């Protein structure tokens, strides 16, 4: 499946939606370093 | 595999310019060193190099 | 037989930095528990500083 249509079943089917993640000083660090 | 250790108490003093910045496996900050360095402290009696 | 070495509780002596030493380390080691809780490590990375 491609990812487009992946999106597609994730959002109407199992709820998913790219909501914000608010992080702090280091764990951005985490994100971005690893 | 060999860690340096302080000799003495105190400040610890060197010039971060001709370090790099990283991240140690065990996650924590650090600096890397490719060139050799100097580092100073300066505990009230003495300075240890 | 006269001289007579012997061993007893007190003369097994330990160094004397040894508290210091110990006492250190376990605090590492509650540090980085906090932070893999907070998500500031990996898995991986515990084990390895343990």
């Amino acid at each position: 499946e491609s990812e487009e249509e992946a999106r597609r079943k994730n959002w109407v089917d199992r709820g998913w939606a790219p909501w914000e993640e608010i992080l702090s000083p280091e764990a951005n660090f985490a994100r971005k370093s690893l | 595999a060999e860690h340096v250790r302080a000799p003495s108490n105190g400040k610890i003093k060197f010039n971060e310019d001709l370090v790099h910045p990283t991240r140690t496996r065990h996650g924590h900050p650090a600096f890397l060193c490719s060139i050799d360095l100097y580092v100073t402290i300066e505990s009230e009696d003495i300075l240890h190099n | 037989t006269a001289t007579s070495i012997s061993l007893g509780i007190d003369d097994l002596l330990t160094i004397p930095s040894k508290g210091w030493l110990v006492q250190d380390a376990e605090q590492q080691s509650l540090i980085l528990e906090k932070h893999h809780h907070y998500g500031n490590v990996h898995a991986v990375e515990k084990l390895r500083q343990s």
